[PDB]
């Protein structure tokens, strides 16, 4: 079999390359405006690190 | 962050 005719289709395609960068603070999502916290939360430093 | 300390303290 030979073919005699063709067509010609243009396709798309979607891949993403980034993605949204979001920054997390330790101090601040675990204690905030309290002195104790940070406190207790300082022998835990090397984790928020 | 910036953190602001409190300067007064208020009771209701």
């Amino acid at each position: 079999a030979i073919p005699t005719n063709f067509t010609i289709s243009v396709t798309t395609e979607i891949l993403p390359v980034s993605m949204t960068k979001t920054s997390v603070d330790c101090t601040m999502y675990i204690c905030g405006d309290s002195t104790e916290c940070s406190n207790l939360l300082l022998q835990y430093g090397s984790f928020c690190t | 962050n910036f953190r602001v300390q409190p300067t007064e303290s208020i009771v209701r």
